[PDB]
C-alpha cells in the first residue's frame, strides 16, 4: 500500500520560532506596523475610488502613534479599510495568510497600487516589545470588535463597547517593563526616521508637553516617484537638503530608471564640497541607501556602488526585489552587481555631462579629483573614462588647468609622448633641471605635485595612443636631426674617461654615469631606471606607516648619474682627470657634486651629517679659521 | 684512406693549386693547424669579405673538438703543410655562417659576411696551410686542455710569473698571474663547495691572487686592488698581506678613514712590524697635510 | 576643525610569497600565491626533480654562481631569471634565496621572489653582466669547445 | 459574550516561506543535511551506551555522499539511528516539529550528549536545489519505508522492498536542471571544509575516477580536549592544518570561560607576518566562530580588534542563539564580550611570551608594527602594550631594549626620558640634537618608523615619567651654578649677533637664540612645543587620501639654534660687530641657515637655490 498524508504545523513552535530566531533588531516593529497601516490605507483609498460612499465615515487618511507612559502603552490608529470580524479571524489568527496578497490577487490588472506585504507574519513582531497585544478594529460592513492575545497559543474575539473608532483600526501594545525606551520622543523619532521616512500618509505622533502637541515626522515626499522632466531644481534642493541636513544645495542631480527583469529608480547627488571625514575607514559608510515600496531596506556598505564613489548621496528604489523574511536583505545578492554597474555607469555620464559646464566642473574638480585618481588607481574597466575627467597644471598654461585632451591637440607634429613630472611642489617642479631641455625645444609638460599623482601615473599607461613618458626617467627620447646626433656622439666619445672615473669613484652608489640629454644650465642630474619606484614614489612610500619594510628592495629602482657636457664644472673636471686622475681634489669635487645633485633630485641622504660638515669645511676653510724584512714583505708570497 | 673521393660525393668540389711538402697529417680527435684564409664571393658579386693574408692575421684553428662549424674542419682536413688551394662550398654548409666571423676580427655590426643572412649563396675559400702538430709539441693553450693536466700545469704558470715580476717586467705577469687564477677557478666549480677539495682548490688561489693585486697596485690601478683584497678578507679575515695591500690601495686613493683602520688591524693581527706600518702613516699624514695646505690656499677668502 | 594625525593609507596590494627549498633547492613547501604563480600542488613541487630543473637554460649559469655566493654568504643578493612552470611555460622571477642554520650547519633555504613580467624580465637580462672577471679570457672556448660540464652545484646531490 | 480560538496556519504558504525567504545561499543544504546526520549518529553512539546490543545492524558510524551525473541525483548515506512509520509522518512531515529537541529533553541532566537543531526546518533546505526528495529509512524495531514528496504539499509513505540498509536513512535528492554543480567533486569538497569541517564522524565521497572511497575531514577538534593533555606536536599539525602554512605556530593559547556566555578559545601566532598582513582587499576571516562543531561566521572586525588581525584561531560555543538561517546570531552584543576577553587572553599570551628571549624577538620583529598600531588605537590596553615595546638605544649597541630596562637604568638626576625620531638609525645616531645628550652620559631612544611618530602622540609618560623629544625647543637637562653663570654670559655676548640674524632671515624663523644641545656643529633647526616635528611633517606630507589645504595652520615654527663654542659663530659675532652690513656675513647666514635645514629634517621649498650655491662656491674654489 501507499499511503498519502498532507503537511502539517506546530503552532506553538512556529510562534516561538516567529518571535525568537526571524528578527535581529527589536525595532522593527513599529516599521511593521506602519506598513500594515499604510496597506489599509491604500486599500480604503483605492476602494473609494469607484465609490465614493465608502467615505461617509470619516473622509481624511492618516497614521497616529500615541505613547502613553503612565499605562505603559503605545497605540497605533490608522483609518483604513478596517477588518470584519471574518477577516480578523482569518487574518489575524492565521500564520502566513496575508490578506494584502490576496486583495491584489483579486484586484483587476493594470491598476495603480504598491503595498507591502506578501508574507504574513509581519504582525506577530509586535511581540518582540510587547507582553500583549489589543486590536480594536471597524470595517464598512461589520460592526466594531477587540482582537487580544498574548502570544500562547490561542487569542479571544469579542464586540467592543466603548470610544467608536469612525473606521479603521487600532492597535494598543502594553509593552513589557524592560522595552520601556519605545515610550520616549527621541527614539519613536529615529525609529520611525530611519525606517518609515517616505509612508504615502502623514504620520502624527502624540505627546505630552500641559497640552497634546503633534508632529508630523515625514514631512518630506519622494520626489523621486515623479516624472524628471516635470521637477524644477529648487524641490530637487529641497529634497537634497532635507535628506543630507544640507546647509547649501546640490553641485548636480541625476534622475534615471531603468526597466526590464530588473527595473528600479534611482537618484544621485553630487555634494557642494568633500565632507570632513570622505576616506576615515570607520564609518559604516550610508551615503546611497536602497528602498522598496518607499521602505528602507539597507544601507550601500559598498555593494551598490564602489568605494572611490562614497561621495555621492542618493536613493535607490524598486517594486520588486526578492527580499529576505526579515526585510532587511535580499535573497539572490547578485543583483547588486547590476544595479552597481547601471549606477556607475550613468554617475560617469553625470561627470561627463557636468565637464561642459566649465565654471561648475571647477568647483567639482577641486573638492573630489581626489577621488576621481584613486578610481583611476582602483578601476580597471572604466579607466579610460575617467582619464577623460583629470586635469593638470601644464608648462605652456598659466594659472589655469588643461586637459589631456587638449595636451594631445596642441602637441608638435614629430612629438609621439605626453612628458610629466611628479614632485613635491609646483614650484619645485617648475624649477627642476629635469625639464631645461624640454621646455627650451619648446614641448610642454605637465606638472603633477600631489602624493595622489604617483599612484594614478602607476597605471595610466597610455592615452588617446599617446605613451605618458616622465623625465625624471632614464631613457627620455626627444626629437633630435642629424647635426645633434652628430654632436652628441662627439661629446660621449670624449667624455668616456671621466664618466669611467666618476664610476670608479661612486663605487656603489650609483649604477651607470652616462652623458645627460636633458640638462641646458645645469651640471649633473639623477634619474631612476625604467622599472622600479621613482624618487617621488621612493619618498612617498617610505613614509608609510602600514608598509611591510622588508619589500623595499624589490621596488626600488637604480640610481643613474647624467652630467652635463656643455658646463664649466664638467670641463674642468675632464681637464684635470686628463692630467692626473689620482687627484685628490677631483674625488672630492665628485663626491660633492654627487650629493648635492642626490639632494637636488628628490632623494634624500643615508646621512645628512657628511654632507653638511663638508660645506662646513669649505666654510672654515673659505674663512681662514684653520727593515730589510719590508722588502720581503710585499715581493712574493 | 681516400679523402678526395669523399669531398666531393659530400657535395663540395674543390681544385688544388700547389701541392704541399711532406705527409698527411693524422688530424686526430684534437690538433692544432695554422693556417691563413681569404673568403670571396663565388659569383654573386666576387669581392672579398674577409681576408687574412691580404694584411696578415694568422687565423689560428685546433681540428676537432666541437667546432661548430664543420666545413672549416673538413676543409682543412684534405691539405698538408704548405699545400695552397681554393674552392666554394654549397649554402647548407655555410648556412650559419654568420655565428664564426661576428667577432673573430673584431675581437682582436658587420654589413659583409651579413650579407648572407638575407641571401644565402655557395661561397668561395682560398686556403693556405703552414705549420700543423699534433697535440704534445706545441705548449697547448690554457682555455683547451684537459682538467687532470691543467691541474698540474697551473704551478709552471705560477713560477714564470714570478721570474718575469722578478725580471722588471709587469704587465706579462700580470697577465700570467691571471690565466693561472682562472684555470684554478674554473677547476672549483667541478667540486662541491664546502667540500674539503673546495677550500684545498680555494687554499693555493689566494698567493697567486695576492700576486696579482701586487702587480695591479705596482701597475697604479688602485680601485681594481680593493674589490680582490675585500673578497679575501671578507672569506678569510686573517690575511695580513691582504689587509696591507688594501690599506695602501685605500690611502693610495685618499681613503685615509679606512687606510688607517686597516692598517690598525695589520699592526694587531701582525705587531712584528710597526715601523713600516708606522712609515705608511706618516706618508699618509704628509700627502693629506700637503693637500689641505693647497686647499687652505685655494679657498682663502671667497665671500668677502 | 583640523583634524589631528590619523592612519589613512592606500593599501596597495603585492605578488610577493615565500618558498621552503631543500639545501639542492629542492621546493618542500610553498605559500598560496606561489601556487597560482607556479601552476603546481603540494606533491608534484616535491615530487618533481631538484629545483635546477625548473631553471631555464640560458639562466643556469647564473643561478649557479648566486648559489654559489650564497653558500659563500650565507643569502644571494636579488636574481631575476626563469622559471619552468607545470604547463612548460616560463615567468620571470625576482628572487632573493636566505641560507638557516640549525647548528653551526645549514639545515634549509628560504626564497622570497616576486613574478615579473616579459617586459621587465627582457629589460633585466638585457642588463646582465655578459661575464665574470676571472673568465677564460677571449679563447674561443665557445667556438671551439663550447662544452663545459657544468658547475658541481648542479649534479644531482 | 467573549469567544475564544486558536491559532492556525497555511501550509502551502508556509512552505513557499521556508523554501523561498529563509536562506540566501543555496549550499547550505548540504550543511543541513549532514547535521541531521551527525545528530542521528549521536542519537545511535548514546543508545548503544548502555545497551550495546542496539548496534547489531553495524558497528562503524559514518557518512556518505554519491553523486550521481547519469541520473543527476545526489545521495547522502548515514549509518545512524534512523527512524520509524510514526516519526517519518510526525517528525518529517510536521513543520516546526524537532526530534532531535524532544530526544534532548528526555535525557537526564548532565548528559554526554550535545546536538545540533532545535528549530524543525532545516530538512526543506533540500528543496532550494532539487525538485523531488526521496527518503529511504530502516529503524531497530521497524521495517524499511520510503518517503517521498515534492514540496506540493503533500507526502507519501511505503514500505521499501528494495536493497536492504542495516540501519540508518538514505536521503536521495533529484537535482533540478540548473543546480547540477552540486555533482562535481570540487564544489562538494569546497562546500564540505567550508561547512562541515569538524564534524565528529568521518565524511566520505564516492566518485567515479573502479568507485574511490575519499575521507573530506581528517582533521579533529582538539580544541575540545584539556590544554594540559596536548603536546605542540599535535598543537602545530592541527595549526598547519587550519592555516594551510607550509611552517609551524610561534605560540598557542588554549582558554576556556564559564558562566551564562561559555565559550572554548584557540588562538595562534605565526612565525611569520602575512605579505598582505594590511592589504585592504581580504575579508576578516582570521577567526572563524563555531557553534556546536558548526561554522557560523568569520570574524567581521566585531570579534577582535583591526590590530590584532595576525591572529589565527578558532572561538566554539554550545549555547549561542542563532537566527533561523544559522549563518548569524541573534542579540549580537554577545561579540562585544567575546571580544573582550579574546583580548585580555591575547595579551596576556604575549606577555608570557616576553619571558623567552629569542622567541620575544622573532614575534617582535614580525608584530612590532601591529603593537604600535594597538597602542595608537587602543586606550584602555595601552599601558600593558607600552611594556611589550623594544626600541634600539644609544648605550644598547646592537640589541634593543625595553623602556622599563631604560628607566632602571636611569640616574638619579635625570627626570624623563629622551628619545629621537628620523629617517632611520644611522640618521638619528649621527643627529647634532644628541651630541651634548650623549656627552653628558645620558641615554636617547631611537625611533626609526613612521607608526613610531604616530605611537608617541599616545605614549605621554611611561612609569610615571614623561618622555621629552630632543628635537623640539626648550629641551631641559640638569645642570650646575656654573653652568647657568656661562650660559648666561654667553646670551648676553651674543644678543647682537642674534638680533642680526633674526633680521636677516625674516619670516624664516621666528627665534634665534643659543642652544644648549649642541658641541661640534654650528647651529640647527628645532620646532616649537605646539605643532608637528620634522619628521611628523614629513610624514604628513606623503598622505595621498589627507587634505592638506590647511596644512599650514597645523605646522609648527621653526627656532635656530647658534653654537656658542663654535668657531665659525665666533668669527661670525667679529665680523658683524665690526660691520653689520657686509655681504660676507649675510651670504654665511643664508648658508647656515640652509645646511642646517637640510640636516635638521626638513626640505627646502626650492633646493636649486642651495644647488646654485654650492655650484658657485664651487666654480670660485676652481678659479673658473
Ligand atoms: N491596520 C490594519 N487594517 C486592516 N487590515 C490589517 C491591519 N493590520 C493588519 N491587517 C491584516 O492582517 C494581516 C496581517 O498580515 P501581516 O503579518 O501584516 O503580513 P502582511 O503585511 O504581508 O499581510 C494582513 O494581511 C492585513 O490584511
Ligand atoms: N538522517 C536522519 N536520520 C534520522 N532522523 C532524521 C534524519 N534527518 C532528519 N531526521 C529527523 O527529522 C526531523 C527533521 O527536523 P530538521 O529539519 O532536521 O530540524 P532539526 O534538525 O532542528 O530537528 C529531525 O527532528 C530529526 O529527528
Ligand atoms: O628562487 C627560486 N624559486 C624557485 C622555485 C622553484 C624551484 C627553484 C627556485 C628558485 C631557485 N633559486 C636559485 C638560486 C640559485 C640556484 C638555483 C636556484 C633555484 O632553483
Ligand atoms: O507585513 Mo509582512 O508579514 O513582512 O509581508
Ligand atoms: O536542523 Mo534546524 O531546523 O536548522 O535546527
Ligand atoms: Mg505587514
Ligand atoms: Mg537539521
Amino acid at each position: 500500500e501507499v499511503e498519502t498524508f498532507a503537511f502539517q504545523a506546530e503552532i506553538a513552535q512556529l510562534m516561538s520560532l516567529i518571535i525568537n530566531t526571524f528578527y535581529s533588531n527589536k525595532e522593527i516593529f513599529l516599521r511593521e506596523l506602519i506598513s500594515n497601516a499604510s496597506d489599509a490605507l491604500d486599500k480604503i483609498r483605492y476602494e473609494s475610488l469607484t465609490d465614493p460612499s465608502k467615505l461617509d465615515s470619516g473622509k481624511e487618511l492618516k497614521i497616529d502613534i500615541i505613547p502613553n507612559p503612565q499605562e505603559r502603552t503605545l497605540t497605533l490608529v490608522d483609518t483604513g479599510i478596517g477588518m470584519t470580524k471574518a477577516d480578523l479571524i482569518n487574518n489575524l489568527g492565521t500564520i502566513a495568510k496575508s490578506g494584502t496578497k490576496a486583495f491584489m490577487e483579486a484586484l483587476q490588472a493594470g491598476a495603480d497600487i504598491s503595498m507591502i506585504g506578501q508574507f504574513g507574519v509581519g504582525f506577530y513582531s509586535a511581540y518582540l516589545v510587547a507582553e500583549k497585544v489589543v486590536v480594536i478594529t471597524k470595517h464598512n460592513d461589520d460592526e466594531q470588535y477587540a482582537w487580544e492575545s498574548s502570544a500562547g497559543g490561542s487569542f479571544t474575539v469579542r464586540a467592543d463597547h466603548g470610544e467608536p473608532i469612525g473606521r479603521g483600526t487600532k492597535v494598543i501594545l502594553h509593552l513589557k517593563e524592560d522595552q520601556t525606551e519605545y515610550l520616549e520622543e527621541r527614539r519613536v523619532k529615529e525609529v520611525v526616521k530611519k525606517h518609515s521616512q517616505f509612508i504615502g500618509y502623514p504620520i502624527t505622533l502624540y505627546l505630552e508637553k500641559k497640552y497634546i502637541d503633534q508632529e508630523e515626522l515625514n514631512k518630506t515626499k519622494p520626489i523621486w516617484t515623479r516624472n524628471p522632466d516635470d521637477i524644477t531644481q529648487e524641490e530637487y534642493g529641497e529634497f537634497y537638503k532635507s535628506l543630507t541636513n544640507d546647509w547649501e544645495d546640490h553641485l548636480a542631480v541625476k534622475h534615471f530608471s531603468v526597466e526590464g527583469q530588473l527595473e528600479f529608480r534611482a537618484l544621485l547627488f553630487i555634494p557642494r564640497r568633500a565632507p570632513f571625514d570622505l576616506f576615515e575607514n570607520k564609518k559604516k559608510k550610508n551615503n546611497i541607501k536602497l528602498y522598496v515600496r518607499r521602505v528602507f531596506i539597507m544601507d550601500s556598505c559598498d555593494e551598490l556602488i564602489p568605494e572611490y564613489l562614497n561621495f555621492i548621496r542618493g536613493v535607490v528604489d524598486s517594486e520588486d526585489l526578492p527580499l529576505n523574511i526579515s526585510r532587511e536583505m535580499l535573497q539572490q545578492s547578485k543583483i547588486l552587481k547590476v544595479i552597481r554597474k547601471n549606477i556607475v555607469k550613468k554617475c560617469l555620464e553625470l561627470f561627463s555631462e557636468l565637464a561642459e559646464d566649465k565654471e561648475n566642473y571647477k568647483k567639482f574638480y577641486e573638492a573630489f579629483s581626489k577621488n576621481l585618481k584613486l578610481g583611476i588607481h582602483e578601476d580597471s574597466t572604466n579607466r579610460r573614462r575617467l582619464s577623460e575627467l583629470l586635469r593638470y597644471h601644464t608648462s605652456q598654461s598659466g594659472d589655469e588647468m588643461t586637459s589631456l585632451s587638449e595636451y594631445v591637440s596642441r602637441m608638435k607634429e614629430t612629438q609621439k609622448s605626453i612628458y610629466y613630472i611628479t614632485g613635491e611642489s609646483k614650484e619645485q617642479v617648475a624649477n627642476s633641471a629635469f625639464v631645461e631641455r624640454v621646455r627650451k625645444r619648446g614641448f610642454e609638460v605637465v606638472y603633477m605635485t600631489e602624493p595622489i599623482d604617483e599612484y594614478c601615473v602607476q597605471q595610466l599607461k597610455e592615452f588617446d595612443g599617446k605613451s605618458l613618458v616622465s623625465v625624471t626617467k632614464e631613457g627620455l627620447e626627444l626629437p633630435e636631426d642629424e647635426e645633434e646626433k652628430k654632436k652628441m656622439e662627439e661629446s660621449k666619445a670624449k667624455f668616456e674617461n671621466l664618466c669611467k672615473l666618476m664610476k670608479e669613484i661612486l663605487d656603489k652608489k650609483v649604477e651607470k654615469v652616462t652623458i645627460s640629454n636633458r640638462l641646458v644650465s645645469s651640471p649633473c642630474c639623477i634619474v631612476t631606471s625604467t622599472y622600479g619606484w621613482t624618487a617621488n614614489m621612493e619618498r612617498i612610500m617610505k613614509a608609510q606607516a602600514l608598509r611591510d619594510n622588508s619589500t623595499m628592495g624589490y621596488m626600488m629602482a637604480k640610481k643613474h648619474l647624467e652630467i652635463n657636457p656643455d658646463h664649466p664644472i664638467v670641463e674642468t673636471l675632464r681637464q684635470k682627470a686628463e692630467a692626473d686622475k689620482n687627484d685628490k681634489a677631483v674625488k672630492d669635487l665628485v663626491v660633492l657634486l654627487f650629493e648635492t645633485a642626490l639632494l637636488s633630485s628628490g632623494f634624500s641622504l643615508e646621512d645628512p651629517q657628511t654632507h653638511s660638515n663638508r660645506i662646513y669645511r669649505m666654510i672654515k676653510l673659505g674663512l681662514g679659521i684653520d727593515d730589510e724584512d719590508a722588502s720581503r714583505m710585499e715581493e712574493v708570497d | 684512406a681516400d679523402i678526395i673521393a669523399r669531398l666531393r660525393e659530400d657535395g663540395i668540389q674543390k681544385r688544388v693549386i700547389q701541392e704541399g711538402r711532406g705527409e698527411l697529417p693524422d688530424f686526430q680527435d684534437g690538433t692544432k693547424a695554422t693556417f691563413h684564409y681569404r673568403t670571396l664571393h663565388s659569383d654573386d658579386e666576387g669581392t672579398v669579405l674577409d681576408d687574412s693574408r691580404a694584411r696578415g692575421k694568422p687565423m689560428e684553428l685546433i681540428i676537432g673538438k666541437k667546432f661548430k662549424l664543420p666545413v672549416w674542419e673538413t676543409i682543412v682536413c684534405t691539405m698538408r703543410e704548405g699545400e695552397i688551394a681554393q674552392f666554394l662550398c654549397d649554402i647548407k654548409h655555410v648556412v650559419l655562417y654568420p655565428l664564426v666571423a661576428k667577432s673573430l676580427r673584431n675581437i682582436a655590426g658587420h654589413a659583409d659576411l651579413d650579407a648572407l643572412q638575407q641571401n644565402p649563396q655557395p661561397l668561395i675559400f682560398h686556403m693556405e696551410m703552414l705549420k700543423v702538430e699534433s697535440p704534445g709539441t706545441y705548449q697547448q693553450d690554457p682555455w683547451a686542455m684537459t682538467d687532470e693536466e691543467k691541474a698540474k700545469a697551473v704551478p709552471l704558470i705560477h713560477q714564470e710569473g714570478n721570474r718575469l715580476y722578478r725580471e722588471g717586467h709587469v704587465k706579462e705577469a700580470a697577465a700570467k698571474y691571471y690565466d693561472a687564477i682562472a684555470c684554478l677557478k674554473n677547476l672549483q666549480m667541478k667540486e662541491q663547495p664546502g667540500s674539503p677539495e673546495w677550500i684545498q682548490l680555494d687554499q693555493q688561489i689566494t698567493p697567486l691572487l695576492l700576486n696579482y693585486c701586487q702587480c695591479k697596485l705596482v701597475v697604479e690601478e688602485y680601485y681594481e686592488v680593493l674589490d680582490h683584497c675585500s673578497s679575501i678578507l671578507n672569506k678569510y679575515d686573517d690575511n695580513v698581506k691582504a689587509y696591507f695591500k688594501r690599506g695602501k690601495a685605500h690611502a693610495a686613493v685618499w681613503n685615509a678613514q679606512e687606510a688607517q683602520a686597516d692598517f690598525a688591524k695589520v699592526l694587531e693581527l701582525d705587531p712584528a712590524l710597526a715601523p713600516v706600518v708606522s712609515r705608511e702613516l706618516q706618508a699618509l699624514e704628509a700627502r693629506i697635510r700637503q693637500k689641505d695646505e693647497e686647499d687652505k690656499a685655494r679657498f682663502r677668502g671667497i665671500f668677502s | 576643525p583640523l583634524q589631528p594625525p590619523s592612519i589613512l593609507e592606500i593599501r596597495t596590494k603585492n605578488f610577493i610569497f615565500r618558498t621552503k627549498h631543500k639545501l639542492d633547492f629542492t621546493p618542500i613547501g610553498c605559500d598560496a600565491k606561489g601556487r597560482i604563480v607556479l601552476g603546481y600542488t603540494e606533491a608534484e613541487l616535491c615530487t618533481r626533480g631538484s629545483g635546477y630543473q625548473f631553471i631555464h637554460a640560458a639562466d643556469m649559469l647564473y643561478c649557479a654562481e648566486s648559489h654559489i655566493r650564497m653558500i659563500k654568504t650565507g643569502e644571494s643578493g636579488m636574481i631575476v631569471f626563469r622559471l619552468l612552470t607545470k604547463n612548460n611555460r616560463w615567468t620571470w622571477v625576482q628572487s632573493n634565496a636566505r641560507l638557516l642554520y640549525k647548528n653551526g650547519r645549514p639545515d634549509y633555504i628560504i626564497v622570497t621572489q616576486r613574478p615579473l613580467t616579459d617586459e621587465e624580465g627582457t629589460e633585466h637580462l638585457r642588463k646582465r653582466n655578459t661575464k665574470l672577471p676571472f673568465m677564460f679570457t677571449t679563447g674561443e672556448a665557445v667556438l671551439y669547445e663550447a662544452t663545459n660540464p657544468f658547475p658541481a652545484i648542479m649534479d644531482p646531490l
